[PDB]
C-alpha cells in the first residue's frame, strides 16, 4: 500500500507539472470622459506633451 | 506614443526658437507673388528668405555632429 501511494503520487505530480493554468484574460473597457491619445500643446515658452 | 530621442530633442530647440518664421515666409512670398513689382514687398521677403536658409543650414550641421559624437563612443563599447 505505502509503496503504491508514493509512486501513483510522485508521477501524477509530474504528469500535471506539464499543465499551465495562467489563463490569459482580454478586457475591453470603455472611457467615457476622455481622449485616449497623447497629446501635444506647442507654448510659446515649451512645447509640451500630455501622456 | 510619440518618441522622441536625443537628437530630436536637439533639433525641435531651433523649432520652437524660431516662433513663427516657417509661417512668415509662407506668407510673404504668398504677398509677392500677388505684386512683384514693389520693393517693400521684394525687401521683405529677400530678408526672410535669408533668415529662412541660415536657419536650416545650422539645424542639420549641428545634428550631424552629435551624430559622431555618439558613434564614436559606441565603437569603444566593444
Amino acid at each position: 500500500y505505502v509503496d503504491m501511494v508514493v509512486n501513483a503520487a510522485t508521477m501524477m505530480d509530474k504528469q500535471n507539472d506539464g499543465i499551465e493554468l495562467g489563463r490569459q484574460k482580454i478586457g475591453v473597457m470603455r472611457l467615457n470622459n476622455t481622449f485616449v491619445g497623447d497629446r501635444t500643446y506647442n507654448l510659446r515658452d515649451q512645447k509640451m506633451v500630455i501622456p | 506614443t510619440p518618441w522622441s530621442g536625443y537628437l530630436d530633442d536637439v533639433s525641435a530647440k531651433f523649432d520652437t526658437g524660431v516662433d513663427n518664421l516657417q509661417t512668415q515666409v509662407t506668407e510673404a512670398l504668398d504677398k509677392l507673388a500677388a505684386k512683384p513689382s514693389d520693393p517693400a514687398l521684394l525687401a521683405a521677403y529677400q530678408s526672410k528668405l535669408s533668415e529662412y536658409n541660415l536657419y536650416r543650414n545650422a539645424q542639420s550641421n549641428t545634428v550631424k555632429v552629435f551624430k559622431d559624437i555618439d558613434a564614436a563612443i559606441i565603437q569603444n563599447f566593444r
